[PDB]
DNA sequence: CCAGTCCGTTAAGGATTGCGCCACAT
DNA sequence: GATGTGGCGCAATCCTTAACGGACTG
């Protein structure tokens, strides 16, 4: 039977079921690619960091063989 | 009119074309249309010099290649042909198309 | 045009490739993209392990300016 | 008049996406 | 039984590309 009322309640029903999985699926995703855009970010710093430090160490190092 | 083919082209067109191109060059482009049914030499000088020919690279757009063509179009604007010289192995063609198209939005 | 002619069976099953490819597309993309978090992470509890490791070497030298 | 180029323009067809139908999983 | 998921198809329409036709030039 699809034609009854019956039969397009069910459908309704699992049309909403449908769309609400996919919406928790299709926000899985978007975080995920917040993350990559936060990491991205974070590691850009931390490289700078590293870099900054280590040209720290390595004027102080000169000073103590200047000694 | 009746007498014109502006459908697609066969694997044995392009051939045809393609030995035409090794036999006397890309020129007379007029002779090996004869051959074809219903195919006038522009097209078949157009089918090579956008798809026939062995130089032309069918390559993804690289992130290189838009730069130069946003430089270049800013300069000389829809000057395909011009702006094809910058761009080895495209042609003036994907140029106005890549622009239109991708590079327009 | 109808539904029954081969016509539309051919268009049908064009579409039907591309949308498989496309979604087939978007599906390894997604994977991808759930790689890139693994190795991004990776790399920044390295880079994170290395601050530390400068930031232990500038106070060990600093350690020899004090006196009594 | 013909050819070889150059270009604007746009129909054709692949790529995406909103809505849903099914079968099967939980 | 009811809701949750994975796979697909349909049909609207977004996006690119091919190449038709006109304008020019030698």
């Amino acid at each position: 039977d699809k034609h009854s009322d019956e039969y397009k309640i069910r459908r309704e029903r699992n049309n909403i079921a449908v769309r609400k999985s996919r919406d928790k699926a299709k926000m899985r995703n978007l975080e995920t690619q917040h993350k990559v855009l936060e990491l991205t970010a974070e590691n850009e710093r931390l490289q700078k960091k590293v870099e900054q430090l280590s040209r720290e160490l390595s004027t102080l190092r000169n000073l103590f063989k200047q000694l | 009119n009746p007498e014109l083919n502006k459908g697609p082209w066969t694997k044995e067109e392009d051939q045809r074309v393609i030995e035409h191109v090794q036999k006397y060059g890309p020129k007379r482009w007029s002779d090996i249309a004869k051959h074809l049914k219903g195919r006038i030499g522009k097209q078949c000088r157009e089918r090579w010099h956008n798809h026939l020919n062995p130089e032309v690279k069918k390559t993804s757009w690289t992130e290189e290649e838009d730069r130069i063509i946003y430089q270049a179009h800013k300069r000389l604007g829809n000057r395909w042909a011009e702006i094809a010289k910058l761009l080895p192995g495209r042609t003036d063609n994907a140029v106005k198309n890549h622009w239109n198209s991708t590079m327009r939005r």
